[PDB]
RNA sequence: UUUGCCUCAGGGUGCUGUAAACAUGAAAGUAAACUUUACGAUCUGUUGAGGCUUAUCCCUAGUGGUAAAGUGU
RNA sequence: CCUUCGAUGUCGGCUCUUCCUAUCAUUGGGACGCAGAAGUCUCAAAGUGUCGGAUUGUUCACCCGCUAAUAGGGAACGUGAGCUGGGUUUAGACCGUCGUGAGACAGGUUAGUUUUACCCUACUGAUGAAUUUUAUUAUAUAUAUACAUAUAGUAUUGUGACAGUAAUCCAACUUGGUACGAGAGGAUUAGUUGGUUCAGACAAUUGGUACAGCAAUUGGUUGACAAACCAGUGUUGCGAAGCUAAGUCUGUUGGAUAAUGGCUGAACGCCUCUUAAGCCAGAAACCAUGCUGAUUAAACAAUACUAUCU
RNA sequence: GUCAUCUAAUUAGUGACGCGCAUGAAUGGAUUAACGAGAUUCCCACUGUCCCUACUUGCUAUCUAGCGAAACCACAGCCA
RNA sequence: AUGAACUAGCCCUGAAAAUGGAUGGCGCUAAAGCGGA
RNA sequence: UCUGAUGGAGGAUCGAGUUGAUACUGACGUGCAAAUCGUUCAUUUCAAUCACGUUUAGGGGCGAAAGACUAAUCGAAAAG
């Protein structure tokens, strides 16, 4: 089954789940779940928060 | 005088009264119209809620604006474990109405069957059906040829297997079952020959078949007029509280009619909703019951982490494409479309191309628990 | 030609000020009426991605202003599900100033616009850019 | 109402977001001795940790328990 | 001026139900000054629906707009122990006119307490006994019996009298730029995909909700850390579960008819749908089917087991 | 009232016009900054006022032990 | 035995209203209706 | 004439308390109460507020004027 992967997060998005977001500028988001939604909205960086992929491969964590 | 504005009645008066139903398994209030030309086979089953997860499906509805994309469908998963086969009921036609001309039963009844039949079971000791199964092959052949020769409709008695499901009650569901096909004695025939076996939902159903369900909804206890009959709340400013009907008649007649919505039992109600086609039928025995031909993940129907407030589907279950009245673990009565549906939909090949079982508890982002561990890694 | 719209979840009721996304002239659209609706006793008139609406122009052209004049819903920022599966939303909600028949008054199309309009309305898709 | 059930525990599934403690660990800088010693929001490692998760979640012949037998016919 | 002055709460709107038909739309017809399209007249028909707003206390009105249509009416001018209180209609006050004046004003303006249900019934849901002068659409090994049969307790599966009842309308496209028409235009019907309003459910997903739970943090307080606690839920993020719509699913086909058009066919040698006898086709209407209830039938059946019992 | 303006739409508001049912000069006329729990129209912000309601907390209600009124009452209480 | 034109008995049209409904009710047509005896 | 300080005026401003009572036409309306409760609101250097004492008595008083008030009694109190 083709996934798609989140934005906020990394995390594979499964068919029928997630939900998209379409900025300003045209570009499209996906989001997971109603958190991942809500801390891109409150314009969260993935980056400062502890359990994100992305804070795990910033701190060579993997 | 007359209303200023018309709009139409709050809710149907088709559904009333509004009172609890009598029992909490769905009834059948009648079968579908027997055809003489089609062999003998049963119209009914009877499965337990256990839950709901979705589908991806390839839509083939030319000129739809979907057409040739992959859509998403709810689907409700009934567990159906195999019945038994225990009795026969024959009625006969009669200006009164049917009337049984007698039941006659198998030579043996499960403990699970007798347990209908007491309110207490275990501080009895268990007499029922005891010392009327020894009947003679001689008299229970004379009671089958009289309802042969007499009976218009023949019924089976099944009943349910509620020690194969996670339910607390023991006690099976019990039901009759009529018999739709050929003449009274290829009836007769048909449930002797399986007078005493399981009955799986393969036998009674097909997939991609639009069969109807009968159930009793979900009750609430008493509603308000508002969230019982949809009535549009009073203004901010009404004295004596808004979450009610205004005015509940005219002067005349002297009387409330009964047509005034008022407060009152929500829920708990017997529906008998038509139309749900059967998504797949999925065998206990195979071990990728969820999987589809482009999933090829070896997978079972149940979601990663149970379904919730109901359990591990552990039987031979069917993916109902839609919504059905009734909470989990309700007892769910699944019955044969009263004319045969010759509609497109109804005739359609339903090609389901994924299955999901993440967690239905919390937003799951894994189909199974493998996955989780292969994406976590080891952790402390 | 072609308007089996398929239900879009309805934003926008009667009493919205969206953006124009075009260069009609226009720089709001005060949403008057909805095409097609018909009749429920409280119920306000809204609107969707693909619907044509009544609209009055509150700032732009003096000659677009003080005028009952057509228009197309392109970006809606309530949710709405596509069958695929999945939710998706703009941030404004934005439609363009059209001739009853359909037809944009305008040259061009400023943002993105929804796939349900685009296939719904051909000349608004000829003259948008992106397309999401 | 004893292959049941209740209970607690273990496991699962989730929710939150990395616990306390320790570290000649870091830290904008500061002060006090003849290169070290003190103060320091905050950060890091052990630590996707810790806590919580049915009370109406799921699984377990896992622990302990399962009480007087009163009334009517 | 008949009833009410030892008081029947006096406008409108909101809310909610039901009814009428003198039918606005939808169904099926007839006529036309009817080519087509649109329309007008008219029949059977009340099943379904009759909207959002600006001004005004308003009914009415009048505009903006959607619509398929935005028909007209009743129910104590339906509906105030249902609300509201804008108006009217006490006492304050202002203006104009009238009055010598106190004051008057279908002249205007502003401010001005809206009480009670726990009773009976009705209605909505919720328990529930009792039911012999009672009931029976049978029961008996191709054969009798009402001059009969029937106890009762638990329990299951049923019967289903009777009552209620539900779906509705639209668009686009194809038929078709076709029939028709000199062109200009331009169908009906069927099909397909959708949608409105309504109804019944449901929560996989999305959203909402928080005195499950985690985390952060302000003020205070326990010597500090830790742990907390107080601030009528201290305040914030996230927030499972459960509810929930703004989200998802589902919403038949038969009979017999009305209008009308016909058949055979006299009266009346001909003719005539019958304004005789005898027939046919036929509508969103009707009755069933399907659905809901059935302590609505003080209803009943089959079965399982049993009570010293017979 | 008529004409402008305000709105998509104005029996409202404001600006004008004035043969003014029945305006008008300490019955004070006209106008006025500041002030107003005064009357009124519009705009921005804002929002459950509304579309269209849902969920939730406290206190009641509810069932129980205890305590325990009153108003009203010809007789009563199904309808066409 | 033809065609008319009148006449008057019963019947029909003209004949639409709001809770469900009333020759008093059931019902009645070789009347249990209408006019007599 | 201008600029910076100083100074601390005013029936000046905000605002608790006091003194009242705008709105919800909220609750209650068989009340906690024959006028209360909640939120909201007005008021705070002055024509300010409070206490006690004292004066004015019924066709009389007293009235920053509502026919207001004069012991739950006022377009003529209460008692006989």
């Amino acid at each position: 089954v083709k996934t798609e992967a989140c934005s906020f997060s990394e995390y594979r998005i499964y068919p029928g789940r997630g939900q998209k977001y379409i900025a300003r500028d045209g570009k499209v988001y996906f989001y997971l779940s109603s958190k991942f939604a809500s801390l891109a909205l409150q314009k969260k960086k993935a980056a400062k928060l502890r359990w994100t992929q992305t804070w795990r491969r910033n701190n060579k964590k993997t | 005088s007359h209303r200023k504005f018309e709009r139409p009645r709050h809710g149907s008066l088709g559904f009333l009264p509004r009172k609890r139903c009598k029992r909490l398994r769905g009834k059948i209030r009648s079968f579908p119209k027997d055809d003489k030309e089609k062999p003998p086979h049963f119209t009914a089953f009877m499965g337990y809620k256990a839950g709901m997860t979705h589908i991806v499906r390839e839509v083939d509805k030319p000129g739809s604006k979907l057409h040739k994309k992959e859509i998403v469908e709810a689907c409700t998963i009934i567990e159906c474990a195999p019945m038994v086969v225990v009795g026969i009921v024959g009625y006969r036609e009669t200006p009164k109405g049917l009337r049984i001309l007698s039941t006659v039963w198998a030579n043996h009844v499960s403990d699970e069957f007798r347990r209908r039949y007491y309110k207490n079971w275990y501080k009895s000791e268990k007499k029922a059906f005891t010392k009327s199964l020894n009947v003679p092959e001689a008299t229970k052949n004379c009671l089958l040829k009289r309802i042969e020769k007499y009976c218009t409709v023949l019924r089976a008695i099944c009943h349910t297997q509620p020690s194969k499901t996670p339910l607390r009650m023991k006690k099976a569901h019990i039901m009759e079952v009529q018999i739709n096909g050929g003449s009274m004695k290829e009836k007769l025939e048909f449930v002797k020959e399986m007078l005493e076996k399981n009955l799986p939902v393969s036998t009674v159903f097909n997939p991609n078949e639009m069969i109807d369900v009968i159930s009793v909804t979900k009750g609430h206890g008493t509603k308000g007029v508002v969230s019982r009959y949809g009535v549009k709340r009073l203004p901010r400013k009404t004295h004596r509280g808004l979450r009610k009907v205004a005015c509940i008649g005219a002067w005349h007649p002297a009387r409330v009619q009964f047509q005034i919505p008022r407060h009152g039992q929500k829920g708990y109600f017997h529906r008998t909703e038509r139309n749900k086609k059967i998504y797949r039928i999925g065998l206990k025995t195979d071990k990728n019951s969820a999987s589809t031909d482009a999933d090829i993940t070896e997978k079972k129907i149940t979601p990663m982490g149970g379904f919730p407030h109901y359990g591990v589907v552990n039987e031979d279950f069917l993916l109902l494409k839609g919504c059905v009245a009734g909470t989990k673990k309700r007892p769910i009565t699944l019955r044969k479309n009263i004319v045969p549906q010759v509609s497109r939909d109804a005739l359609a090949q339903v090609s389901l191309k994924f299955i999901d079982t993440s967690s239905k508890i919390g937003h799951g982002r894994f189909q199974t628990s493998e996955e989780k561990v292969k994406y976590y890694g080891p952790l402390k | 030609t072609l308007k089996n719209k398929m239900r879009i979840t309805l934003s926008l009721p009667v009493g919205a000020l969206i953006n124009c996304c075009d260069n009609s002239g226009g720089k709001n659209l005060y949403i008057i009426a909805v095409q097609g609706f018909g009749s429920c006793l409280n119920r306000l008139p809204a609107a969707s991605l693909g619907d044509m609406v009544l609209a009055t122009v509150k700032k732009g052209k003096p000659d677009l202003r003080k005028k009952v004049l057509n228009a197309i819903i392109c970006r809606q920022s309530k949710a709405w599900r596509r069958h695929e599966g999945y939710y998706i939303y703009f941030e404004d909600n934005a439609g363009v100033i059209v001739n009853p028949k359909g037809e944009m008054k305008g040259s061009a199309i400023t943002g993105p616009v929804a796939r349900e309009c685009a296939e719904l309305w051909p000349k608004l898709s000829s003259a948008a850019s992106a397309i999401v």
